[PDB]
């Protein structure tokens, strides 16, 4: 929901008059950038730099493996007869 | 006391020091107090941006020396370095390496708490369910708050 | 009864049974949304996409089909040491109405 | 130069994996048959 | 707060396994005792 | 649990007046950064 | 066990006044560092 | 121990007061003076935040005590 996601970076003076090229009407098959500026001509500052997707730490992925395996051990009681009276003989004996 | 200077004139002579002060005083120091209004209305424009706590003068009879500067104690060390950079080409000179270094460093530390306070994520924009791990699913697809 | 003065016995027993009718009943209709109607809960009519998937509805329809195709109905059986035609008595009147 | 498009966040993708996994756990009842009982016995026995 | 509960299909299966196993009153005749004593003792006890 | 997580490295200088566009809002097709500042202009370092 | 867990390298001047960002909480859209320092400062050295 | 740090940083500011300016040695010592002043400060403030408000305390302990600790700011 929250947290900045991937909205590609731009700078104000290289998207000047080209921020109307994202109006979805598609009267263009291209986008453009500004060639020069006043005082001295200046080409776009890092126009190839864009937002990169949130990766999520490798710690979260490694801990998820330990989370699923922790439950998986005790989910099995052992098998000594398939289905009924496997590892659950110990439960059933004290019941009777 | 004296963490914030008493008057803008005391702050002016500190810039005059940094300029030349060989027992001379520039004629752009008279416009240095005017430049305080222009510096703060360029960045800190419209009362928003880099918080300084600065208060603007009438800009008729006062040149920001007829009314209070309104600067914070913390805002002193920012302003008179950036002020010295601005009035230097106005007097047809250029600021030295120490003045422009501290000017950027004081501008940054002035804005540090503002940037930190504005560095808080929005509360669940667009959508967000509460799940069934929290009782009462109730309203969902939260635009922000609901 | 629970109490004397019957109207009080009803209404006070209703108070203790309010646990089910408030909180549990609210969460119970939310099951029926994801099953019968629409996937989202407390949705709005929008001009933007609202998804659905639901592996749940094929699973529910599969489970419901098992208990319908194997219906459990009254059959009766004699008591302890009782006559074998005992069951047919009560089943005779059951199957007519 | 070319426009790099959102590829859908890996965060969103990794959350969708946990989303699809959440539903299919409780779908299973221990059932392994196409008819009543077969490890779903608990639901059928309380009906009868 | 998320949910998965891979615990629940395993719990449902184990509950079903014990319920389809019949643990109920039967008895068996004791040392030197008649085997015809078993049905008589269950006669009144199964009625209730 | 306790570590800092993935966030872009910026300075207050290169994010000034556009730091409001970062908060996770989906009302932006793009984000912006400063290209110039007083004295020397904004440095290109840390653009992504 | 006894060898410390991995941590990012930083330097005192660049983390000054922005130590709150690196406090170990994650609710922050972005990070902040010092671009420059006084006495003819330098760019923040390898926060990566 | 902090009275011989500060005046190097102050030196370069009051260096122009007759149109003079600090030498390369002075700004080197000044930048090292700023580094020393925050040296003892930065270590003391450093310490990781408490566990999340979604984080369990586990059942691997005998008594679990408090859970769902701060992570808000």
């Amino acid at each position: 929901a929250r947290t900045p996601k991937k909205k590609p970076f731009f700078w104000p003076e290289q998207i000047a008059g080209f921020e109307h090229m994202y109006d979805g009407n598609d009267d263009y098959p291209y986008y453009l950038l500004n060639r020069t500026d006043e005082n001295s001509g200046d080409l776009p500052t890092q126009p190839l730099a864009y937002y990169e997707n949130p990766e999520v730490p490798q710690a979260n992925a490694y801990m998820l493996e330990a989370a699923t395996s922790a439950v998986k051990e005790v989910a099995t009681l052992g098998v000594d007869t398939e289905a009924v009276n496997g590892g659950q003989v110990a439960f059933d004996t004290v019941n009777q | 006391t004296k963490g914030d200077l008493v008057r803008a004139a005391l702050r002016k002579l500190g810039v005059a020091s940094d300029a030349t002060l060989t027992d001379v005083e520039p004629q752009s120091m008279q416009d240095a107090v005017d430049d305080l209004e222009a510096m703060m209305a360029e960045w800190y424009q419209d009362g928003k941006g880099i918080i300084t706590g600065y208060v603007f003068s009438d800009d008729e009879n006062p040149p920001a020396e007829g009314d209070d500067h309104g600067l914070r104690s913390s805002a002193v060390s920012a302003v008179f370095h950036n002020l010295a950079c601005r009035i230097a080409p106005d007097y047809a000179l250029e600021a030295t390496a120490k003045i422009i270094a501290t000017a950027k460093y004081g501008k940054e530390l002035l804005y540090k708490q503002t940037a930190i306070s504005r560095a808080k994520r929005a509360p669940y924009p667009s959508r967000m369910p509460t799940g069934s791990g929290n009782s009462f699913p109730n309203l969902n697809e939260w635009h922000y708050f609901p | 009864e629970n109490r004397l003065e019957s109207i009080l016995s009803r209404f006070d027993a209703d108070w203790t049974a309010s646990d089910e009718a408030r909180r549990e009943a609210k969460n119970d209709l939310f099951f029926s949304r994801v099953s019968q109607w629409d996937d989202w809960l407390s949705q709005y009519t929008t001009l933007q996409y609202r998804g659905q998937f639901d592996v749940v509805r094929p699973v529910v329809r599969k489970l419901v089909s098992e208990m319908r195709q194997n219906p459990i109905d009254v059959l009766y059986r004699p008591k302890d040491g009782a006559r074998p035609d005992a069951a047919d008595v009560l089943m005779g009147m059951y199957r007519t109405d």
